[PDB]
Order: structure tokens, then C-alpha cells, then sequence
């Protein structure tokens, strides 16, 4: 039940739980939306969408596997789900099929297809999503001008100009083998550690992936679609989180998750919680929180999301929470403290060990990558108990005292004052 | 509260002015940027582009009042100046 990693050639990970039975392999391969150019930008959608459709229609007639896919910002995690006793036939066709030979694959009529598809689909979701939209406007205003502004799925003018040279081209400088690494989760013990290297079972294009040469930044920002048609309302607070691989990443976490999440419209959610939610409550001024603190390898974004229904309230409940942000690096209860540890252990559990394969060898391989080796949840929980309340004052006055916000909101956003009514209101000239 | 008259401007969120979509602002935030940009070549260039651009509507009633002016005043000199027997009589009455 311990997760095991080596080195040779290519990276091979496998964290062995006999608990669940639906055993799955795959790729996750370090490269993604920050890996690539803005002018060329749904490169990796139309790879994961092509795969995704034709590839699934392959397996599942001959033989019974389904086939997933992820991308975040730099990962391409084509996990092969299948059955306990079926991971030899999914290693051969993911080794016959993604990596070479991608001639029959990428057929005009195929490739043609799927482009459109993913036009369709991008332009619904552009008209319906809503939290999602203002979380990639956040992220392409936070980072201005960086190889991590660029969104995971892309703009129709981006989508529209590649046709195969492209695709190909980003597939031979990006899936190489030195950032490319194999994941086993599920129940499998050493067949995978053993069967991927094999006579040939190896990728492609040996070689590195190009660097970038710049690699993240920060700046305050704004990008309202001010549109009244839309009935809510929508923003998305940031303050610049802390990049994974530093001694911040659980502490963050918890100086978010100290707030926590709210949904107005439940019976056991508004009873409980902490100074914020009450003194909402009294009258009507927000519908949900969302406290998230992303981290990604560059530079992590500590966020806030709503989307509201009043209209006329925003600013109050702007107000309410950057007055709980500076009450969270002025002072903070001990019991407050207590909770949002065990809250986050929870969460934790939950997050890493759900029955799911998928999410688990995802996860798996976003850490071998970034980490170059797997964190077992017992040293986060060894690691965890020891954050105390003047390490998370001493995180917060670097952090979040005085420091430059990034909002972007689609919706009713016209109430909400423009920036200095947001950004020199964290420290109430009162600490 | 008392119900009042109508109005032209509403608050934040009903603020009257008619609807739009498509349209998007941006921002850079004030610490983000020099706050003394241009300073010189828009203060020399644009002042110069301003003044040229209205420079007559001030010059021409300047000018035309700037003649009355001169002219009432070397006519006054005129009068009380060795003319007060031959000349300031027959225009006083
Ligand atoms: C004209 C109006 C200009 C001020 C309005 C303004 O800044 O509004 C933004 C801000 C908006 O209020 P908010 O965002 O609801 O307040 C959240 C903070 O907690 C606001 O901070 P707070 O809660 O600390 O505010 C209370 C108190 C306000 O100070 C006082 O006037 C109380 C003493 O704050 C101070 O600034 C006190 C420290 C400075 C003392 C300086 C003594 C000079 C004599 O209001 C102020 O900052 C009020 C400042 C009042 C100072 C005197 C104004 C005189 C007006 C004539
Ligand atoms: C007195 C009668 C004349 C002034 C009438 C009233 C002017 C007024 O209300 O202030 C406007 C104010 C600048 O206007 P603004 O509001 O910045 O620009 C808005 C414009 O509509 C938009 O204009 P723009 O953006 O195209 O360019 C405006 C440009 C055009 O302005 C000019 O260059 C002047 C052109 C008009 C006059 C031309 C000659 C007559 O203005 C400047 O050059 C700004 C000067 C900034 C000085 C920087 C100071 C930094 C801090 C210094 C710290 C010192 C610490 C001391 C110890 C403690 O005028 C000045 O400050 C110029 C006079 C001082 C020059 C000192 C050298
Ligand atoms: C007398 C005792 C003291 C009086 C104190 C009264 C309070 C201060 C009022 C200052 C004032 O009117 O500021 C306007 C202010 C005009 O700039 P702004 O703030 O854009 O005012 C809009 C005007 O309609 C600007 O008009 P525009 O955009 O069509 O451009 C024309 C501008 C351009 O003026 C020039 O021809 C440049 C050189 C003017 C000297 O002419 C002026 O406004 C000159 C007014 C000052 C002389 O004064 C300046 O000329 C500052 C430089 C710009
Ligand atoms: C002697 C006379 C002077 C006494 C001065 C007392 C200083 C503390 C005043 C109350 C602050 C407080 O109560 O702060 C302790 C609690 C802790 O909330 P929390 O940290 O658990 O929120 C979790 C995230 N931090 O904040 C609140 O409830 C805030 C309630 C709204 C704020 C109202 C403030 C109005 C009085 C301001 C007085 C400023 C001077
Ligand atoms: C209408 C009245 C017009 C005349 C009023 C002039 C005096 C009021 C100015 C208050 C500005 C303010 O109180 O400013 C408050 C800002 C706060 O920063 P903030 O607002 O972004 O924080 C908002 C959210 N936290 O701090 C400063 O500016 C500091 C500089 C103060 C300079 C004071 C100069 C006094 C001149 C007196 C002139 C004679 C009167
Ligand atoms: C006491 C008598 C003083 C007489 C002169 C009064 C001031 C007149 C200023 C006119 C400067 C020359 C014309 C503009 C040249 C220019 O713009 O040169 C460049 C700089 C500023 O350009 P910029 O970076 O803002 O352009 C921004 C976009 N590129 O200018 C100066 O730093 C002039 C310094 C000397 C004063």
C-alpha cells in the first residue's frame, strides 16, 4: 500500500491499493496550456478531444476499457481505466495507439470532425458556464503577457488557425520521454513496474522539452463583461498563492480553508460557521463562497469566488470579507485554528483516497512530476498538526497584507466598485 | 420609505442606463505602472495640439475688444488734450 517510484528512462509510479478493483494506467505527461504559445492555444484540447473520441471507440469494441482524459495547465493525464486483470491489453493499445503510429489517427475527415466538435463545444460553454469563465478570466488577467495566462481550452480564433502540421509539431516537442512519466493506480503490484520497459514499449522523440523563457509573474488586474442580460451576478478575488515544492503549500491551504465554503440555500450550512457567514446572514447578501488556493509550478493563486444574486449588495459583502482576510493575519482563535486543521484533514482524506482511480492516478502523477517524488498522506498529517497559529500570522503578512488583486467577474458586475475601494481596504488603518 | 418622484440615474445595480453586452474593461492596477508617464512629450505635444486647435475662438473677441479699447482711450486723450475749446464742446452736448 506504499507508493514506489524509480528511474529508468521513463518514470514509473504505482501506489497499490487492493481496497478498490478497478485497476488503470496511463500517462501524465508535464506539459500543458503553460507549455505552449497564446497564438496556438486549444492545441492540447483538440489532442485530448481527438483521443477521446476515436480512440473510445476503438477500445470499447474490441475489448472493455474506458478511457479518460485530463488537462489543468500542464498536464495531458491519458488515464486508461480497466479491469483488475486486464492491464496488459490497456498498456499495449495505449503504446500502440497515442504514442505511434498517429497516422491512423489523424486522418483529415477524423481530425475535421473533431475540430468542429470542439468548436461547438467551446462555444456552448462560453454561453452557458459562468463560475468557470470568470475563474479562466482571472487566471488570463492575473498573468498578462506569460506562458500560464493562456486558458485549458482556448479562443475560437486560436482553435480555427491549425489544421495538422501544428498538432503535429507540439506532439513531437512536447511528448517526449524525459517529462513524461507512467501511473499504475488501482490494484496492480509489479507488472506495470516491470512490463513498461520491454523490448520497445518506450515513447517516441527522445530528447527535452524546450524550456520557456520566462516563466510566471504577477500583476493587479480587471476583467469585467459588464452584461445586464444575465440574471446573477459573479466575481473572483485572488491574492498570489505559493507555488508547490515550498514549506507554505499546507499552511495556505489552511488560511483558506479557515473561511471555507458556504451555499446560502442549505439547511446545514448556514446554522454553522464563523464571523463572516453570520454577519451575511443576518440579512441576504451572498448565495456561495468558494475559498480555493491553487497551486500550480510557476506560482499559485490564492482565490475567493461568489456569484451572488443581490445586486445592489455587493460592495458590503466585499467589504465583510476583506475585513475577515485582515482579521485572519491581525488575530485568530485558538479554536479556529483547531477546526480548520481538522476540517482540512478531512478534506484531505477525502480528496486523495476517493474510490476513483482516475482522480487518484491524476494526482499521483501531478506530484512525481512537480515533487519528483510522491507525499504519502501520513507525512501531511505528521506535517499538519505542527502548523500553529504564528506560523499562519507570519504566512499571511507576506501574503495577503497589502498586496495586489486580481477580480474578474461576467454578469450584473456594474454595482462593484472599480479598485480602490477593493484593494486599500485590506488593512481598515486599523492593525 | 416615502415613495418619490422619478428619475434619470438609479444606484448601483439599477442604475438606468440601458443595457449592454459584449462590452470589456481592463485595469492595471496604480502600483503596477509609473504613475509619470508621458509627463514631458504628452505635456509639450498635446498642449501645443490644444492650444492650436481653439487658439481663434479666444484670439478674434481678445482682439476686437482689444481695437475698442485703444480706440476709446487715444479718442479720450484726444479730447481733454488742447481741444477742450474747439472740439469737447461741440460733441459734449
Ligand atoms: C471626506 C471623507 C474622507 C474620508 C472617507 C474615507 O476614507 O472613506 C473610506 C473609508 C470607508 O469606510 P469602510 O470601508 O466602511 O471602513 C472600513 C475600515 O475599517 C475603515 O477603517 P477604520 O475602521 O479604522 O475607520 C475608523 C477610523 C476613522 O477615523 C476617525 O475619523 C475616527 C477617529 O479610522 C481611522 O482612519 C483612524 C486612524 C486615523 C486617525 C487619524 C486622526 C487624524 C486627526 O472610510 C474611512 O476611511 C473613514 C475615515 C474617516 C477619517 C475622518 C474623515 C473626516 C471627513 C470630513
Ligand atoms: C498656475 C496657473 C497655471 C496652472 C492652472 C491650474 C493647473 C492645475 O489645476 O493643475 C494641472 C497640473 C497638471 O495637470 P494634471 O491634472 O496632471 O493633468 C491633467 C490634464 O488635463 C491632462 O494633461 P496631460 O496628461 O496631457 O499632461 C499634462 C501636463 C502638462 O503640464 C505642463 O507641462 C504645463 C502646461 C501648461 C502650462 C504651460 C506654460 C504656461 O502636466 C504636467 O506636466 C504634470 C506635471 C507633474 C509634476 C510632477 C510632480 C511630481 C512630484 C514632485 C514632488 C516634489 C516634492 C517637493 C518637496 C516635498 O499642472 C501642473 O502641475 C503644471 C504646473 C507645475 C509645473 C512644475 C514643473
Ligand atoms: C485668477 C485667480 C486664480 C484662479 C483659481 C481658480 C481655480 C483654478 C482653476 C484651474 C482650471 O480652470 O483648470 C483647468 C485646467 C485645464 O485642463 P483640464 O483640467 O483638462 O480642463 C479642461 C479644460 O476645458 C481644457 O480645455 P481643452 O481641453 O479644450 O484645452 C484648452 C486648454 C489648453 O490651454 C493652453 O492653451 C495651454 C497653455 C495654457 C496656459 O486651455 C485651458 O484650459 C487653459 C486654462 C488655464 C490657462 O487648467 C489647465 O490649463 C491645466 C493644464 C492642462
Ligand atoms: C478597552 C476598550 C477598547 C477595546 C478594544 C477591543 C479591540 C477588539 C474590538 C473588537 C474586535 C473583535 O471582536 O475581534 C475579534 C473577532 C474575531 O473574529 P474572527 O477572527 O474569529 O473571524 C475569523 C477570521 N479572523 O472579530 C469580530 O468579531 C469582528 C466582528 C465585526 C467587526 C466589528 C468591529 C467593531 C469594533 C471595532 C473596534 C476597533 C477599536
Ligand atoms: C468635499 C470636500 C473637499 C475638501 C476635503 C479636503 C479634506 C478631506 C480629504 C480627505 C482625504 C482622505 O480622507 O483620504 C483617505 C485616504 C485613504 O486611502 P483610501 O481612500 O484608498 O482607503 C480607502 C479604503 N481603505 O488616505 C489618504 O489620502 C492619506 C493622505 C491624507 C491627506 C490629508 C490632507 C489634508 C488636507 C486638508 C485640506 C483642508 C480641508
Ligand atoms: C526652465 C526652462 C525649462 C524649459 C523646458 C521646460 C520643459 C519642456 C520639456 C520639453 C522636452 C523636450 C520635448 C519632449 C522630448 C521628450 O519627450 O524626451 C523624452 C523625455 C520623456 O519622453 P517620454 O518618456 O515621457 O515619452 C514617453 C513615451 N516614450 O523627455 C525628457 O525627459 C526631457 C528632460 C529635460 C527636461
Amino acid at each position: 500500500a506504499e507508493v514506489t517510484q524509480l528511474s529508468n528512462g521513463i518514470v514509473v509510479a504505482t501506489e497499490h491499493n487492493p481496497s478498490a478493483h478497478t485497476a488503470s494506467v496511463g500517462v501524465v505527461f508535464g506539459s500543458g496550456a503553460a507549455n505552449e504559445n497564446p497564438y496556438n492555444n486549444g492545441v492540447s484540447n483538440l489532442w485530448k478531444n481527438i483521443f477521446l473520441s476515436k480512440e473510445n471507440s476503438a477500445v470499447a469494441a474490441k475489448e472493455g476499457l474506458a478511457l479518460s482524459s485530463n488537462i489543468s495547465r500542464d498536464f495531458q493525464s491519458y488515464i486508461v481505466s480497466s479491469l483488475p486483470g486486464s492491464t496488459d491489453k490497456s498498456l499495449d493499445f495505449l503504446n500502440q495507439s497515442f504514442i505511434q503510429q498517429k497516422a491512423n489517427l489523424l486522418s483529415s475527415s477524423n481530425f475535421e470532425a473533431t475540430k468542429k466538435s470542439v468548436l461547438k463545444q467551446v462555444q456552448d460553454f462560453e454561453e452557458n458556464d459562468h463560475p468557470n469563465r470568470v475563474l479562466e478570466h482571472l487566471h488570463s488577467t492575473a498573468f498578462q503577457n506569460t506562458p500560464l495566462s493562456l486558458p485549458t481550452r482556448g479562443t475560437l480564433e486560436s482553435l480555427e488557425n491549425l489544421v495538422v502540421a501544428d498538432l503535429e509539431s507540439f506532439a513531437n516537442n512536447h511528448f517526449l520521454n524525459s517529462n513524461a512519466v507512467v501511473v499504475g493506480t488501482g490494484n496492480i503490484k509489479h507488472e506495470d513496474l516491470v512490463n513498461s520497459i520491454e523490448s520497445k514499449n518506450l515513447s517516441l522523440q527522445t530528447g527535452t522539452k524546450p524550456v520557456l523563457k520566462k516563466k510566471a509573474a504577477f500583476l493587479g488586474s480587471e476583467v469585467r463583461l459588464r452584461d445586464d442580460t444575465l440574471p446573477k451576478a459573479w466575481i473572483s478575488l485572488a491574492v498570489e498563492g505559493e507555488p508547490v515544492n515550498s514549506p507554505n503549500y499546507f499552511v495556505a491551504k489552511l488560511a483558506a480553508q479557515i473561511f471555507g465554503s458556504y451555499n446560502a440555500f442549505e439547511p446545514a450550512s448556514r446554522l454553522q460557521g464563523i464571523k463572516l457567514l453570520d454577519n451575511i446572514q443576518e440579512y441576504q447578501l451572498c448565495d456561495n463562497f468558494n475559498h480555493f488556493s491553487l497551486s500550480y509550478k510557476d506560482s499559485g493563486l490564492w482565490g475567493f469566488s461568489t456569484a451572488t444574486r443581490n445586486v445592489t449588495m455587493i460592495d458590503d459583502l466585499i467589504h465583510f470579507t476583506l475585513k475577515q482576510w485582515n482579521r485572519l493575519t491581525i488575530s485568530v482563535t485558538d479554536t479556529e485554528v483547531e477546526r480548520a486543521k481538522s476540517l482540512l484533514k478531512l478534506q484531505l482524506g477525502q480528496l486523495y483516497e476517493s474510490g476513483n482511480p482516475v482522480n487518484d492516478a491524476n494526482l499521483l502523477g501531478a506530484e512525481v512530476l512537480i515533487k519528483g517524488s510522491k507525499l504519502s498522506l501520513g507525512e501531511a498529517f505528521k506535517k499538519i498538526d505542527a502548523i500553529t497559529v504564528k506560523d499562519v500570522k507570519a504566512w499571511a503578512g507576506k501574503r495577503l497584507w497589502d498586496q495586489d488583486i486580481a477580480i474578474a467577474g461576467t454578469g450584473q458586475i456594474e454595482g462593484l466598485l472599480d479598485y480602490m475601494r477593493i484593494r486599500s481596504d485590506m488593512s481598515m488603518m486599523r492593525w | 420609505g416615502p415613495p418619490s418622484g422619478k428619475t434619470y440615474m438609479g444606484w448601483w445595480g439599477h442604475m438606468g442606463g440601458p443595457k449592454q453586452k459584449g462590452i470589456t474593461s481592463y485595469a492595471v492596477s496604480p502600483y503596477a505602472q509609473k504613475p509619470l508617464q508621458g509627463i514631458f512629450h504628452n505635456a509639450v505635444f498635446n498642449s501645443f495640439r490644444r492650444f492650436k486647435s481653439q487658439f481663434l475662438y479666444v484670439l478674434i473677441p481678445a482682439g476686437i475688444y482689444w481695437y475698442w479699447w485703444k480706440n476709446g482711450n487715444e479718442y479720450n486723450e484726444f479730447l481733454y488734450s488742447k481741444a477742450g475749446r474747439e472740439e469737447l464742446e461741440r460733441v459734449n452736448v
